[PDB]
């Protein structure tokens, strides 16, 4: 990847199971006679991570963006390998089984998917504002689901009905057609720039998405595409 | 001869409040609902919910 970066071309580098890289380092150190550190891990854990992750950076001539996959042993995030991996992370994406099984193909959970770029001084005031209005109605994970479950929605929830409708609309709208799955699901893929995303979600939270039922925000690129589908 | 008692089942018109100027009765139900019926019915249901859901999680 660094060859092409030196050529000036932006590169997307995927590392599958960087935790396995940590484990390989641990085994190499154990076989090399080095004393173990923490839970049997190599003493040179931080430096070994630095010598690899620091090459993934954006210089002036080019950039190497990385999208790694991390496997945590059991569910222990206190483990030294996930901790050292996370010390070199800028964003996390948490694909969820429930979202995947609800026919929404991009299973990126709106919650549990953070980023350090999501602040006004880089993305912009509007982007941060729209990203905060969304994920706020979902901040509860629609905790209203339990009250519906044990109350039959109580036959009336006032505003909660509107916030539930908006949250469901946004959850459906997060899906996007895949240009690589176009030959599988028979649907052209739409590429949505960040400006289109922020404008569409700003309008949806303002309320232009209202008066439109579900299954119309299921699988579309822009809010303009949703409007075109609605009028047709 | 000395005291009069009216065990009336219900009272309606009352020059004290009547329909116009009536205040006590106004929001009186909420005064005996938000902390009694309305909201509180859900308020105690939320206690049942969040407690029940964590009851299996501790098992």
């Amino acid at each position: 990847a660094e060859y092409f970066r030196d050529e000036g071309r932006d590169i997307l580098l995927f590392i599958d199971n960087i935790f396995r890289f940590v484990q390989a380092g641990s085994e190499v150190s154990s076989l090399l006679g080095r004393m173990p550190s923490q839970v049997g891990y190599q003493p040179t854990l931080g430096t070994e991570m630095g010598e690899l992750q620091e090459r993934i950076t954006s210089t002036k001539r080019g950039s190497i963006t990385s999208m790694q996959a991390v496997y945590v042993p059991a569910d222990d995030y206190t483990d030294p390998a996930p901790a050292t991996v996370f010390s070199h992370l800028d964003a996390t994406i948490s694909l969820e089984r429930s979202i995947a099984e609800r026919a929404i193909f991009p299973a990126v959970d709106p919650l549990a998917s953070t980023s350090r770029i999501l602040d006004p001084n880089i993305v912009g005031e509007e982007h941060y504002r729209v990203a905060q209005e969304v994920k706020r109605v979902l901040q509860r994970y629609k905790d209203l689901k339990d009250i519906i479950a044990i109350l039959g929605m109580e036959e009336l929830s006032d505003e909660d009905k509107l916030t539930v409708q908006r949250a469901r609309k946004i959850e459906l709208f997060f899906s996007q057609p895949f240009t690589v799955a176009q030959q599988f699901t028979g649907r052209p893929g739409k590429y949505v720039p960040v400006k289109k995303t922020v404008e569409s979600f700003a309008r949806l939270l303002n309320g232009e998405g209202d008066h439109i039922p579900e299954s119309f925000f299921y699988m579309q690129g822009d809010f303009d595409d949703v409007l075109a589908a609605y009028e047709a | 001869p000395h005291r009069v008692t009216i065990l009336a089942d219900t009272v309606e018109r009352a020059d004290e409040i009547d329909e116009a100027r009536a205040e006590q009765a106004r929001a009186e139900a909420e005064a005996r609902r938000r902390e009694a019926q309305s909201e509180r019915d859900m308020a105690l249901a939320e206690a049942k919910l969040r407690k029940e859901m964590v009851r299996l999680r501790v098992a």
